[PDB]
């Protein structure tokens, strides 16, 4: 699959050899071309994966994620060139280099056949993200956010490494195919319980799980717009992909080791949906929305059924697109008024009608309106949970109401009412921002047209 | 000095519409701006979006859905014609399965 | 279409019409600039009743803080004109 | 809405407000015109019975009983004028009110239409720009040294002055903008 | 005149050339995993009178 | 009588919508015409049995010409 990896490593020197005023054009054009190339991975089989070599393979679960990453890179490039206009040429090239390196690490992570290689790449993704957050963030909290982003990850991932090597000294292989075929049940002992915890906690903290999520609001609020985009749409799905991969060796311990995490996921989904109802920061509201959706995904992965896995895959794809769109929509208003408070700029539908339409579509998709893929994933997960236990329909149902409320709340706070009188610097929407919104929203409904592409291997 | 340090003042933000009434929001230079818009629109909507959707819509059936339907039709026809049950509770022949000798 | 574009002359005519149907004022003695307490000898209750009659006639409410200040028919006409964006 | 409020309401002001509220709610109770006129005359007599009380304490005590009686006997669903803060059309047209500064961002193709309107707009903007320094100086002169004590603003007194802080009052969007 | 054009827009061939190089390297990787070519029980087949290998 | 109606700048939203429509149609009208022409003049393959001694190519196992 080097036909995708090599063009990114070629994006690197092309950016570093570009003329000072042509970096954005070249980067965007060739990133779009790389996305078009990566579109060919959607042609999957029904029985096994695409085993390209001893190192890399593609599956029906990782191909949509790869397509989403390669599609997200150009969107980040367009969203970044506004607030980086005054930067020097060298620092702009460094920023683009960080973005390209992040894409390369994510591409190699989603296709690694080996669990230690997966760990190495899934840990290497931290350095570009941390550098971006702590160098190009705007306020003084960013430094603290970086620390919160770093150690929260590492404290979860360092035990996993130990567990991984332990497994390789017992079974002799960490290759995913051999691991799947030579799978054996896990007994009920304290050592197996702690091995389960070591294998699970890293991906549960990257989701993030409720109670372990405190890093996410900081990281997604103090980051630049591209950083928030990549953190919310792709980097949160590393936990889901890793859990879906690693759960093949944890049965039947999961059958009873999932209870605390299931309880945390459901109650914290309710809790974060409620938190969204009282939020003075517009970016924090989107961050907590991400927390709630990822709690739903955690439940789906933890109950371990084919319908749950299908719904979880669809929900990850839909959430990535939707949250990236919401972050960009909030960043437009921030760039206009230089403040993140939701009740500062009001009645924006009067001043920006097409932006109000984009806001309406994003909010309608966030609350899982049929037949959007958000709804497909949510409904599949809810049906699987109902099969798991009939009482869950209470909590899930509760969430379905609360989400809608806060979603429309945001819209009604930002677009309706009367405009603030003293704010007179609201210029007409640029073609770049409208194109960004359209390129976010059109793929969502296009995938709604053909939903089996994002339903995962269990389809 | 009653001050703490020597620093530049915070400058006011620049409006791209002042020097370019039709500015597209891409760059301060009108030509580079216009061509950034053109390449974004051509390679995002014309090339990737429409052609990619056409390519995905016409992907060959490697999931073997139609083949599975035809196989099921064959098997249903045969088992209904000869009176055998449509499905068996055992997916493996018991003759190749060796149960343990003693259950007590 | 909708209601015609109310003018200053129409507003003045309507206000004087309403005032000339009040039993406590003499129609001959009443003028556009006649004061309610000074020239006409009314008290505050009569002024409140006059404001309520104007509210009924034009179909919109005048706040008490603003209604306390209108003392002559010209002031009432001016307040109505500024409220309804009438310039001719 | 146009007048600057005071630090407090006087006794006479409170009595007048209670009189108006009682009349309106009684009218809401008495739908027909003749019945309303009858009971409004009765209410007027009831009000002017105690008009000549020299004891302020007893006057405010009578007002207290009046407010209690009004709150007990108020109409639960009083008539509200459609554009009043409780009416069915209170803020119906606020979505059509667009601030004037938005016109500063129109494309030159849009400004190619309506040339004379934009010429008049330029004249108004120039007048505001010339006027601003004087408006600030007048407010500086007329302000007591311990800051303003009310929200009232002075008029223009000089030969060709303009009343200070006039731009956003004069250029209100409209009552029926679109 | 093409000297300035080339020295300005020669960075536009790095990514396509990387794409072709990646395709070639994928083929080179494929040629090293032929230990079971035409040897699986499901696809074992007799060769045609002319062809040499079932797949490349 | 006619008055001036104050609106925000509608030039830029209209321009963006026109540009998006233009590019989408620019690449999609040829695609639709080509799909229609292929469908009309080169129909779908007809299901048939494999003759004895014949080993079909892989793309021969699909029915639509574009998929093939
Ligand atoms: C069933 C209808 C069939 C219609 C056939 C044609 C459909 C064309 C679809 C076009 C693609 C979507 C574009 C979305 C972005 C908007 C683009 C834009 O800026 O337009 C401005 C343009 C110019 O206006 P303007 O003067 O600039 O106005 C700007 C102001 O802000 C003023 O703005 P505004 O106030 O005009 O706001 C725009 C307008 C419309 O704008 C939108 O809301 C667009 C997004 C709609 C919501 C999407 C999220 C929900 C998930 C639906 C997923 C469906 C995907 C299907 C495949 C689509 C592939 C792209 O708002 C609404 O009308 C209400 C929106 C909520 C609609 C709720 C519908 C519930 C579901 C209905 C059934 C859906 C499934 C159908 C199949 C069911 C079984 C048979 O106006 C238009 O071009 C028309 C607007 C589009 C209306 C389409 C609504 C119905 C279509 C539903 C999806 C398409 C289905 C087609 C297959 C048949 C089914
Ligand atoms: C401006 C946009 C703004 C932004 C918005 C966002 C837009 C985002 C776009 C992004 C890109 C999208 C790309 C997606 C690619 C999808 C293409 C695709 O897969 O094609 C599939 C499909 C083609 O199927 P196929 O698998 O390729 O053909 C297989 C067969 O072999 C073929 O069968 P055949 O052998 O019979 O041949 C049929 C052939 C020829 O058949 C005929 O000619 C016969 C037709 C019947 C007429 C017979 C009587 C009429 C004449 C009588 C009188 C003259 C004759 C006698 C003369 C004397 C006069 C009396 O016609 C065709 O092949 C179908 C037309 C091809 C259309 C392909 C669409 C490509 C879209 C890609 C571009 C996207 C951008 C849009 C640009 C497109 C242009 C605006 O295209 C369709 O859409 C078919 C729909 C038509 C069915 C009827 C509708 C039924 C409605 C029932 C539901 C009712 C509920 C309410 C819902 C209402 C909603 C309508
Ligand atoms: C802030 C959010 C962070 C994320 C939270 C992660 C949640 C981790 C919780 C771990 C889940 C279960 C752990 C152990 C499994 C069973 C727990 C125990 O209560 O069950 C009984 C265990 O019995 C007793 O409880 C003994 C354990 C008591 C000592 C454990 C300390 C618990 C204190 C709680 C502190 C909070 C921990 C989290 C710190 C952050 C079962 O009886 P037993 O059959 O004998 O044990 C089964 C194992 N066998 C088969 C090998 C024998
Ligand atoms: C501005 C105003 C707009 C309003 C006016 C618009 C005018 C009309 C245009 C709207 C079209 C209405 C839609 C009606 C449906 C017709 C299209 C449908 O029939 O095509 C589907 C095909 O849809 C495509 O499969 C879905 C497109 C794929 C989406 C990929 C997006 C592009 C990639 C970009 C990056 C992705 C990022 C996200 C990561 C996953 C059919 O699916 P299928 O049942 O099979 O076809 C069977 C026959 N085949 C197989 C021979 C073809
Ligand atoms: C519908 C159900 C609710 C019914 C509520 C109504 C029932 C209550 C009616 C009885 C309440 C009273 O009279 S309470 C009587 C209060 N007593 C006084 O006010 C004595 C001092 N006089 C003055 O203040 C002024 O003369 C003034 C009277 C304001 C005139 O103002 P003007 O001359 O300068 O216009």
């Amino acid at each position: 699959m080097l036909k995708i990896i090599i063009p990114t490593t070629m994006l690197l020197p092309m950016t570093w050899m570009s003329k000072h005023n042509m970096i954005w054009i070249n980067a965007t054009v060739h990133s779009l071309l790389i996305s078009l190339i990566s579109l060919s991975l959607l042609n999957q089989l029904g029985e096994n994966s695409l085993n390209f070599s001893l190192t890399f393979f593609s599956d029906s679960l990782s191909a949509p994620l790869l397509v989403l990453t390669t599609w997200l890179l150009p969107l980040m490039l367009m969203a970044s060139q506004s607030h980086l206009s005054k930067e020097t040429t060298t620092r702009k090239k460094l920023y683009i280099t960080m973005l390209i390196l992040l894409q390369l690490f994510l591409i190699m992570t989603f296709t690694a056949t080996e669990l230690i290689l997966f760990y190495i790449l899934f840990e290497a993704t931290l350095v570009p993200t941390l550098i971006i957050i702590t160098r190009w963030g705007n306020q003084t909290e960013r430094l603290n956010a970086g620390l919160y982003f770093l150690f929260y990850t590492l404290a979860g991932s360092l035990p996993l490494l130990v567990a991984l090597v332990y497994i390789q000294n017992t079974t002799g292989s960490l290759n995913f195919l051999i691991i799947h075929y030579w799978s054996h049940p896990l007994s009920n002992s304290w050592s197996n319980i702690f091995m389960w915890l070591a294998c699970i906690m890293a991906f549960m903290v990257k989701m993030p799980l409720y109670g372990l999520h405190l890093w996410l609001p900081k990281a997604h609020v103090e980051a630049p717009i591209a950083g928030s985009m990549v953190l919310a749409a792709v980097l949160l799905k590393l936990g889901g992909y890793g859990m879906m991969r690693i759960t093949t060796i944890l049965n039947p311990l999961t059958n009873y080791m999932a209870y605390p995490f299931l309880m945390l996921s459901m109650w914290g989904m309710i809790m974060t949906s409620s938190i969204c109802l009282r939020q003075t920061d517009l970016k924090s509201l989107i961050a907590y929305s991400s927390v709630s959706h990822m709690a739903l995904v955690i439940v789906a992965i933890m109950i371990q059924t084919p319908w749950s896995f299908m719904g979880a895959t669809a929900l990850m794809i839909a959430h990535g697109l939707t949250s990236s769109m919401l972050f960009c929509l909030a960043n437009t208003n921030y760039e206009r008024v230089h403040s993140r408070t939701m009740i500062l700029a009001r009645g924006l539908q009067t001043l920006l009608p097409l932006m109000a339409t984009w806001w309406l579509v994003a909010s309608l998709t966030n609350l899982a309106l049929p037949p959007s893929i958000n709804l497909i994933g949510e409904l599949f997960i809810i049906t699987a949970s109902f099969s798991w236990s009939n009482i869950t329909i209470i909590l899930m149902g509760m969430n379905m109401m609360i989400t809608a409320l806060y979603s429309l709340y945001m819209l009604i706070t930002t677009q309706r009412g009367k405009y603030t009188h003293h704010i007179n610097n609201i210029k007409p929407s640029f073609t770049r921002e409208n194109a960004l919104m359209a390129l976010h929203i059109l793929p969502l409904l296009l995938l709604t047209l053909n939903p089996k592409m994002i339903l995962g291997p269990l389809y | 000095p009653t001050i703490r340090l020597q620093e530049d003042p915070d400058p006011e933000d620049e409006n791209l519409y002042e020097k370019n009434p039709d500015s597209h929001g891409y760059d301060k230079d009108p030509i580079v701006d216009l061509w950034n818009m053109r390449v974004v629109f051509f390679f995002g909507f014309s090339i990737v979006l429409v052609l990619g959707s056409t390519f995905v819509a016409y992907l060959p059936d490697y999931r073997m859905q139609e083949w599975a339907r035809r196989e099921a039709e064959r098997l249903v026809k045969y088992r209904e014609a000869n009176g055998l049950p449509l499905m068996e509770s055992n997916c493996f022949d018991p003759n190749k399965i060796q149960l343990p000798e003693d259950e007590d | 279409s909708d209601a015609p574009p109310l003018t200053l002359e129409a507003i003045k005519d309507r206000v004087l019409y309403v005032l000339k149907l009040y039993d406590k004022i003499d129609p001959e003695k009443l003028s556009v600039n006649s004061h309610f307490m000074k020239d006409l000898g009314l008290d505050s209750l009569d002024q409140v009743e006059i404001i309520m009659a104007m509210e009924d006639e034009f179909g919109f409410e005048i706040p008490d803080i603003d209604a306390e200040k209108l003392m002559c028919p010209q002031e009432i006409v001016d307040y109505i004109a500024d409220k309804k964006d009438v310039y001719e | 809405a146009f007048s600057a409020p005071a630090a407090y309401l006087t006794h006479q002001q409170k009595v007048l407000r209670l009189y108006k509220r009682a009349l309106r709610h009684l009218e809401s109770w008495c739908v027909h015109r003749d019945k309303y006129r009858y009971f409004a005359c009765l209410m007027r007599a009831r009000f002017d019975e105690h008009k000549n009380e020299k004891d302020m304490v007893k006057a405010t005590q009578l007002l207290r009983q009046a407010e209690e009686e009004f709150w007990y006997g108020q109409h639960p669903q009083p008539y509200i004028f459609p554009e009043s803060p409780g009416g069915t059309s209170y803020e119906r047209y606020e979505c059509y009110k667009v601030p004037e500064w938005c016109l500063d961002d129109w494309h030159p193709s849009e400004k190619a239409m309506y040339p004379d309107y934009f010429a008049k707009r330029e004249q108004w903007k120039r007048l505001r720009r010339e006027s601003w320094e004087r408006e600030v100086k007048q407010l500086q002169e007329e302000t007591p040294p311990g800051g303003p004590r009310t929200e009232a603003l002075p008029p223009a007194r000089k030969e060709g002055d303009l009343p200070p802080l006039w731009w956003h009052i004069v250029t209100r969007p409209r009552e029926r903008p679109m | 005149n093409v000297l300035q054009i080339v020295r300005d827009h020669w960075v536009h061939i790095l990514v396509p050339v990387g794409f072709v190089f990646g395709c070639y390297l994928d083929r080179r990787s494929d040629e090293k995993l032929t230990a079971f070519r035409n040897k699986s029980l499901l696809f074992k087949r007799e060769l045609r009178p002319n062809e040499e290998v079932t797949w490349k | 009588k006619r008055l001036f109606i104050i609106k925000p700048s509608g030039f830029y939203d209209r321009r963006f919508l026109k540009l998006m429509r233009f590019y989408i149609l620019l690449t999609g009208i040829p695609v639709a015409i080509g799909i229609t022409l292929v469908n009309v003049f080169i129909g779908e393959a007809e299901l048939a049995d494999i003759p004895e001694g014949y080993v079909p190519e892989h793309w021969e196992y699909f029915k639509h010409p574009i998929s093939r």
